[PDB]
RNA sequence: CUCGAUGUCGGCUCGUCGCAUCCUGGGGCUGAAGAAGGUCCCAAGGGUUGGGCUGUUCGCCCAUUAAAGCGGCACGCGAGCUGGGUUCAGAACGUCGUGAGACAGUUCGGUCUCUAUCCGCCACGGGCGCAGGAGGCUUGAGGGGGGCUCUUCCUAGUACGAGAGGACCGGAAGGGACGCACCUCUGGUUUCCCAGCUGUCCCUCCAGGGGCAUAAGCUGGGUAGCCAUGUGCGGAAGGGAUAACCGCUGAAAGCAUCUAAGCGGGAAGCCCGCCCCAAGAUGAGGCCUCCCACGGCGUCAAGCCGGUAAGGACCCGGGAAGACCACCCGGUGGAUGGGCCGGGGGUGUAAGCGCCGCGAGGCGUUGAGCCGACCGGUCCCAAUCGUCCGAGGUCUUGACC
């Protein structure tokens, strides 16, 4: 019973499926729009590209920095079921080995060597 | 550097080595013949619950 | 994430987009030069020509690195550190400058202009 | 800091593995050993895994536990010597119980251990 | 105003159009174990349980004190003042309704022994024009004829762990009357899969 | 007193009281319009930042700040550090000296020990007791913890106002500092979790592995626990007495006065309200349940033995509780551990055979393989068997049967 009984419950409650969209792969640079808003109700199909970097899972997860080379190096981190989320496709592909927290990319990378990964 | 003073008197030494105190050892019988064994064991008689596999030779 | 003395970086009419600041410009036991926050500052960084010089000012606080955490559980980290300057009332220095969108900023809000200026990638 | 603990062990890591081994290796020798109280303890939960994959039985396993104990007399000794005689249990494959005294200079407790016939 | 518990685990969730964190409250729902009349113990008030570990376990005074207005078959009991029992069986599938606040406590995490280091704030010392002590180590205490020795309530090392305690305000976010559960975002206050409980507490004027 | 011995500076760390109170408020006063100053009496509550240079505390300077106080305790702190210091010999010159040598002129280095006995503090236990013997829930006299404050915004520029200038009532909002808990989330760890790697001696050559390459050789990530830089919360109300200071009713001073008389106003302070201890408060124990008034002995039986498993202790086995210990749940009519198993979350597609390349390796079966503390199944194993102690439960008075 107890914490993994009722509140795997609870969770199941409120987050459901973060809306199932199960697509993880652990390259694959991508893009998404979160509600992120504010200003009147300025809530943005915000959508970011980013190379795909980590992830929290239980619950509570989190599709993890995925960093993206905007003029400067900013890396996006956001919660997965987190229903601020709408819209989620990937792009990129699922490769590359030694798994994440990868971020040879975002620190030495290198485009050159970004692609060859 | 810091040798006390003198001795409250064996009384002291006492009043210490006193709530010191040695108490005893805890035993019932042999499940199976007899003396003292101590809760979960076995011995150079009985030897056993199930199974001596121990004693005599 | 935060610093009291601090080599940081701007890119407003920067003498250098760096400068070192004191400290925190908030209640008195500052300890954080903190996302979107406004503190202390005189230059590090050289500066061909422009009105800049090797001064000091204040101003507001961008990028970071260690958790930019916001209200609605968004979530970032741009492996820079960086705000823009400020001309007393806030009133940023320069006419543009180099870097992009994002809550946090915005949302502290009295800077509406770096809002609208610093859009585009990068 | 320390409380909430989990395997609960001494000497240093490698010490222990060594022994762990050493040991899990001459009782599968002799069906039963005398040691000092975890000394079994613990090296039930041990030689217990072993003896796991002495029955999981198979190319791979017997690769792996060797991988651990290294040599065939006894790899194969085990693997099909008793593994078998086990294989169709509930693991527990250990016994470890309390001797009649303490090693001498200290009256250090101990016991004889073994696979649980 | 009262809830009687056992702390589950402390989890996330989200609320209105923002994510933010709660725990997980759990109680079958105490009963009237016993009742202190006023006429009987004029500090008035009520004390119950909230569950039951075997019965082929349980001390005769156990069976009958029960037996009195008699009830079930638990272990899990404790009391509390200036509470009305307007009922004789409590759940809280009602019991306490969110979007509510509400005060609460429980057993405190269990630490260990350590001094200026732990138990208090500040640590420890310093570390390298000194390293006979390196990094930290206890404060100082007292001096010549000033008191004239030592001191007497200064913090100190070891054992803060072994203790229990309570916190002020915190939410009632959300009532799961079926699995009798309550989220409440809180200070998770003294371990969980243990013992707590909540009180009600807050004439407080803003 | 001290030369059978009292470590002097500066600083550190933990500080403790003090008010001639700095910020705080309460105030009468103004040459007080507002605002803002400044002028005294009341009140220590909390609070009373970073650096620079200087061995200097003082100091001067940078930046803020509500503010960035004076000082008591051998200018607190060597049995708790530090030791630049000035003050053992060196050597330096600058300076006296006929020179030996010297200068509280200076400058470079310059061997600070500590196994606690006492009373004292921090904790944790063993007694023996608060006159039945018991398992468990309480109420607190009394003691402990925290009571700050910004700036903005709310009513703000109608108070003042010729005009230039600025609101009490009061009301918000967030923040800093800080105290208390706590991991979900955020990030930190993880001596074995997984994964990559050179060198090397070993297995059996080949792979597939194995110890050593510092108490894990290297590296990249990594739960769970513990933990900030992450999260909740808190410093309130509000009740009653009052400080300065304001008044009511009123004489003695047949007009007047707050003034002994009698009444009220009033401070972030005092008692409470807030949490945390607590009858070893011998002045409790109060309530609940329960074994029997337990059984034998010279009357005074407040001694013995069984009495009760009334209950508990012992040993065992388990614990975010934990030095030992006591605390805590359990002992097979159980799930308690370990085991196993399902599952989470970890690693990043194994071992082999198979498919393209002289080869290096590449692709397939593979997101496989292998896994420690996290939810929980199932007696696979080991919680067998036993033992001992524990009412007939203070004195006293009154009441009933």
């Amino acid at each position: 019973m107890n914490r993994g009984a009722l509140i795997k419950l609870v969770e199941s409650r409120y987050v459901r499926t973060d809306l199932p969209e199960f697509r993880p792969g652990d390259t694959v640079r991508v893009s998404y729009k979160v509600k992120e808003g504010n200003r009147t109700r300025i809530q943005d199909f915000e959508g970011i590209v980013i190379r795909i970097r980590r992830n929290g899972f239980n619950t509570t997860f989190t599709v993890r920095k995925v960093s993206y080379g905007v003029g400067v190096e900013r890396i996006f981190p956001l919660h997965s079921p987190l229903i601020q989320k709408i819209d989620i496709v990937q792009r990129g592909r699922a490769r590359r080995a030694k798994l994440y927290f990868i971020r040879n990319l975002s620190d030495r990378e290198i485009r050159r060597k970004l692609r060859a990964d | 550097h810091p040798v006390p003073k003198k001795k409250t008197s064996k009384a002291r030494r006492d009043a210490r080595r006193s709530h010191h105190a040695l108490t005893p050892p805890t035993l019932v019988p042999c499940p199976e013949c007899k003396a003292m064994k101590p809760p979960h064991t076995v011995c150079p008689e009985c030897g056993y619950y199930a199974g001596r596999k121990v004693l005599e030779v | 994430m935060i610093q009291p003395q601090t080599y940081l970086e701007v890119a407003d009419n920067t003498g250098a987009r760096k400068i070192m600041c004191i400290r925190v410009l908030k209640g008195s036991n500052a300890k954080y030069a903190t996302v979107g926050d406004v503190i202390v500052a005189s230059v590090k960084e050289a500066i061909p020509r422009g009105a800049v010089k090797e001064g000091d000012v204040v101003k507001a606080v961008v990028v970071r690195t260690k958790k930019e955490v916001k209200r609605p559980d968004g979530s970032a980290i741009r492996f820079d550190d960086n705000a823009a300057v400020i001309i007393n009332n806030q009133l940023e220095p320069r006419g543009t400058r180099v870097f992009g969108p994002v809550a946090r900023e915005l949302r502290e809000k009295g800077f509406m202009k770096i809002v609208s200026l610093a859009p585009e990638v990068l | 800091r320390h409380l909430k603990s989990g395997r609960k062990l001494n000497r240093h890591s490698s010490h222990r593995l060594a022994l762990y081994r050493n040991q899990a290796k001459s009782l599968l020798t002799h069906g039963r050993i005398t040691t000092t109280v975890p000394k079994a303890k613990e090296l039930r939960g041990f030689v217990d895994h072993l003896i796991h994959l002495a029955k999981r039985g198979d190319l791979h396993a017997r690769r792996l536990v060797l991988r651990d104990l290294q040599d065939v007399k006894l790899v194969r000794k085990l693997f099909d010597e008793i593994a078998p005689r086990y294989r169709d249990r509930q693991g527990g494959y250990t016994r470890v119980l309390k001797l009649a005294e303490r090693r001498r200079g200290d009256g250090a407790p101990l016991a004889l251990v073994e696979l649980v016939e | 105003m009262k809830g009687i518990l056992g702390v589950k685990v402390g989890m996330t969730r989200i609320f209105r159009d923002d994510r933010a964190v709660p725990v997980t409250v759990i109680l079958a729902g105490p009963c009237p174990v016993v009742q202190r009349r006023t006429p009987e113990k004029d500090g008035y008030t009520a004390v119950q349980l909230g569950f039951l570990p075997q019965n082929p376990k349980r001390v005769n005074r156990p069976l009958k004190g029960h037996f009195a207005k008699a009830g079930v078959e638990p272990v899990r009991i404790l009391r509390e003042i200036r509470d009305f029992n307007p009922e004789g069986d409590t759940v809280t599938v009602e019991i306490f309704k969110p979007g509510e606040r509400v005060d609460v406590t429980g057993t405190s995490k269990g630490r260990g022994f350590a001094g200026v280091m732990k138990r208090w704030n500040f640590a420890g010392g310093p570390d390298s024009h000194g390293a006979h002590k390196i990094h930290r180590h206890p404060g100082s205490i007292g001096n010549r004829k000033t008191p004239g020795r030592v001191y007497k309530g200064k913090k100190m090392a070891g054992h803060y762990g072994a203790e229990r305690v309570t916190v002020m305000n915190l939410e009632v976010v959300d009532v799961i009357p079926e699995e009798n559960l309550l989220l409440v975002k809180g200070a998770v206050p003294g371990p969980n899969g243990g013992l707590v409980i909540v009180r009600e507490t807050k004439k407080a004027a803003k």
